[PDB]
């Protein structure tokens, strides 16, 4: 009864087309059970036509593909121009006025790469266990969320695809940064075949890992989206099994505890430092392969702490990909 | 039992179970069991499941 | 952002960077004179990558086409894909050139012409403010393309030294040394340039060219028009990560990037099997991606000769298996599980080795929205077979007094023969000795 007025609520949130509904309000069973199944019907009908009503003519589909592709980056021809463009402004601590020429920065890379649709696609806004922020930047983006799509998903879902992107970002400055690796030594003082090997050898680890931790977000994607559009009659159990697809984010990426931020923040530090050899110009490169060895050896400890968790299916799929990373 | 054989196949999975623990059909279990002597002479590990799971799925 | 600009050379260079352009119209949805589909946008999401950007919706290529020889620009203003390139960015009408047989010719030719050859390919640079490098699409055979070739990978390095190099150069052809003769050595004058002038190169054999061209294509004389058939297709396989839009090794920085060992190791085998039109009649029934991944490290879709008994001792490093199109994603982790249980690729002992696969939409069209692509860039140590090959068809040469005194006439007064010998001996030890 409550969660049917529930439901006949947000179809006021709407506007009136749907208010006073054309059947319901003809029949009426007052003898035994059967008026629990007039709330049972009134509890499907009104929140139905809703749900299609959305699909029609406010796009959810389209809205909530759109804040996928925005926090998991899967569309990636326009981060080479988003990315690449904010990481030339972002490199230095901020003062007050960066984040203003940020978004100015975006929208002119939004329409070179050119968009699907770009006044719909321009909806990006420039935001700048227990986890904080272990970056340099709190550099984010935030969607237009407008009720009633605030039910579908939430403002705190919104904050779960924020920390989400920034988790993405990191890594992915990284390679930018590695990429800047292999333009600078295209052309050292005597370690000129030493350094060659562990440009490949870093590198490799990182376009391996990264390929993968976009991509495992992404087989279950789809995965849900078409389970999404199979089981949908009401809307609780259709938004339940929608948080399920959050809760698949939660299962790619909360696996990694804060030991394993510090182990893959020392990536950023050691790439940073190396830059700045090849500009300069033995022992660094020994200090810098000793420090590529100390990670492989913490590697092989989170193999070790993933192997004795609970062992449940989430257990077997981390243990799975870093048995796999190990086999490289 | 109608409703099983709509959407369950309870007695299917009766005779389904007599094909693996009781070995009903041999190919079943000769092309396991082909793949997985190289993994059974050693003794067992730590890294002893992961290499069975997909030993099972590609002997399927 | 991320344009390159192509530099198609020679008489074998030119006409397979001819259709090359002509590709790529058909799956962007565009004419070469018109905007007739609305296919271009919305199926596509990213067009100016290898064109020039538009000016009134009209992607002109980022090309230029030199060769002594006017033949081979002379069948192009006929077809009506020629009015797409523009008769001032490299030539205007009646372009000519040398008599001209020389590998000496066009090494001669880049200082006399130093000046023009400098200014109208210097336009399309500053086009762009990021610019991602130089493609040589040149040639080995004859000495029209490897004479003027060798010349700006020297010039370019130093004025452009920031910039990506990388050439899809094709090898020529072995069988019999009747029409031409001068192979021996102009080849490894410009296979010198490859490696200390050049980062990186995509060797394409053309001994491998008919092994593949009766394979499955049913010819009974070969001829030079299927020659652009099975090199122009992989050429816009390789940047379908770059073309259409990917997310992870989107640049060719990033994919050359993760492959290299070390300079003066490049050469990347190549591989592509779909080449057949009655494979689509049962392509309906979901062939899927766990079938196709199989026959890439089998040595069947290869484009390099090499020996079948050499593969024990030698190890693979890096191999690249590019999916395209319809992929169904999630069996694709399936497809590299079945990978570490055959050890079908040798791996190296001192260190790990990498089996990367990638994937993009395709076009929007039937042949290619229908049926799988398989697409293999892989980097085995088997390649000094040709590179014994080529020296032990050189050093013999030498030995019977064949072109000695009718090379050394003009502009060589010195011995740089085994200049070119020990650097490609110093090529072969490092690449047995990589796997200690």
């Amino acid at each position: 009864i409550l969660s049917t007025g529930k439901y006949l609520n947000v179809v006021r949130e709407c506007g009136h087309d749907v208010t006073c509904p054309d059947a319901k309000e003809i029949t009426y069973t007052l003898k035994e059970q059967a008026y629990v199944e007039r709330i049972e019907k009134a509890y499907n009908y009104a929140s139905k036509v809703l749900l299609d009503f959305l699909m029609e003519e406010e796009e959810l589909v389209a809205h909530l593909r759109s804040i996928k592709h925005y926090f998991l980056m899967d569309q990636g021809d326009f981060f080479v121009h988003f990315m690449d463009l904010t990481e030339e402004e972002l490199k230095k601590p901020v003062d007050d006025i960066i984040p203003t020429r940020l978004e100015a920065l975006l929208e002119l890379a939004l329409r070179m790469s050119t968009a699907n649709t770009d006044p719909f696609k321009d909806d990006l806004k420039i935001e700048l266990t227990e986890l904080a922020l272990s970056g340099l930047e709190s550099f984010s983006f935030d969607y237009i969320v407008k009720w009633p799509l605030s039910l579908i998903i939430n403002r705190k879902a919104l904050t779960r695809y924020q920390m989400l992107f920034r988790h993405m970002f990191y890594c992915k400055h990284v390679e930018r940064l590695l990429c800047n690796v292999w333009i600078s030594n295209k052309t050292s003082a005597k370690w000129f075949a030493g350094a060659f090997t562990l440009r490949q050898r870093m590198l490799n680890f990182v376009q391996n890992i990264q390929y993968y931790m976009m991509f495992e977000v992404m087989e279950p994607t789809w995965h849900i989206l078409e389970k999404n559009l199979k089981s949908a009659s009401n809307i609780d159990d259709v938004l339940s099994h929608h948080t399920s697809f959050l809760d698949n984010c939660l299962k790619d990426c909360m696996l990694t505890n804060p030991e394993l931020l510090k182990i893959f923040s020392k990536l950023m530090s050691v790439c940073v430092m190396f830059t700045n050899c090849l500009q300069r110009f033995e022992s660094t490169i020994n200090n810098f392969d000793s420090n590529f060895s100390a990670h492989l050896m913490d590697l092989l400890d989170k193999l070790s702490m993933y192997s004795t968790s609970d062992c449940e299916h989430s257990m077997i799929n981390i243990i799975y990909r870093l048995d796999f990373n190990g086999f490289y | 039992l109608d409703v099983l054989n709509k959407n369950y196949n309870l007695l299917e999975h009766m005779q389904a179970m007599r094909r693996y623990l009781l070995l009903g059909q041999g190919d079943f279990i000769r092309h396991l069991m082909d793949l997985l002597k190289p993994e059974l002479v050693r003794p067992a590990t730590t890294l002893y499941q992961h290499n069975l799971t997909g030993i099972l799925e590609t002997a399927v | 952002p991320r344009e390159i600009i192509t530099l198609q050379l020679g008489q074998c260079g030119n006409q397979i960077g001819f259709e090359f352009w002509k590709q790529l119209c058909a799956e962007h949805g565009i004419s070469p004179e018109g905007i007739v589909e609305e296919f271009a946008t919305e199926g596509t999401d990213r067009k100016d990558v290898f064109f020039y950007q538009a000016d009134d919706e009209h992607y002109i290529p980022r090309a230029v086409l030199l060769d002594l020889e006017p033949r081979v620009i002379h069948s192009i203003l006929n077809s009506p894909y020629a009015n797409l390139y523009n008769p001032e960015n490299i030539y205007l009408s009646e372009h000519g050139g040398g008599a001209g047989n020389n590998w000496a010719s066009g090494f001669s030719q880049g200082e006399k012409i130093h000046e023009d050859i400098f200014d109208i390919i210097d336009r399309e640079a500053d086009g762009s403010d990021s610019l991602e490098g130089f493609v040589l699409c040149h040639s080995i055979a004859g000495g029209t393309g490897s004479g003027l070739g060798s010349y700006l990978l020297e010039r370019l390095n130093d004025r452009y030294p920031k910039k990506l190099v990388q050439t899809y150069s094709v090898f020529p052809n072995q069988d019999e040394m009747s029409h031409v003769v001068v192979q021996p050595y102009n080849s490894l004058l410009t296979l010198k340039r490859l490696t200390q002038n050049a980062d990186c190169v995509v060797v394409l054999d053309n001994t491998a060219l008919n092994r593949i061209a009766t394979d499955r294509l049913h010819i009974q004389n070969p001829s030079f028009s299927q020659i652009n058939q099975l090199v122009s297709t992989i050429m816009s396989a390789s940047t379908t990560t770059l073309r259409y839009p990917g997310y992870m090794n989107n640049d060719l920085i990033g994919l050359i990037a993760s492959l290299i060992p070390t300079p003066r190791l490049h050469f990347l085998m190549t591989g592509y099997t779909p080449l057949t039109t009655d494979q689509s009649v049962a392509s309906v029934r979901k062939t899927t991606v766990l079938d196709v991944m199989r026959r890439l490290l089998q040595p069947k879709n290869v484009m390099v000769s090499t020996g079948r008994d050499r593969q024990t001792n030698h190890c693979y490093i890096a191999i690249l298996n590019i999916i395209q199109g319809e992929v169904d994603p999630t069996q694709v982790h399936k497809s590299l599980q079945r990978i570490r249980e055959r050890k079908l690729a040798n791996f190296i002992p001192w260190g790990p080795a990498s089996i990367q696969v990638a994937l993009s939409r395709k076009s929007p069209y039937l042949p290619s929205a229908h049926r799988v692509s398989g697409l293999m860039m892989a980097n085995h140590t088997n390649i000094s077979s040709l590179f014994e090959r080529t020296c032990r068809q050189y050093d013999k040469l030498r030995k019977r007094e064949a072109f000695l005194e009718q090379f050394r006439k003009e502009d060589i007064f010195k011995d740089n023969f085994d200049e070119l010998d020990n650097s490609r001996e110093i090529v072969q030890q490092l690449i047995d000795e990589y796997h200690a």
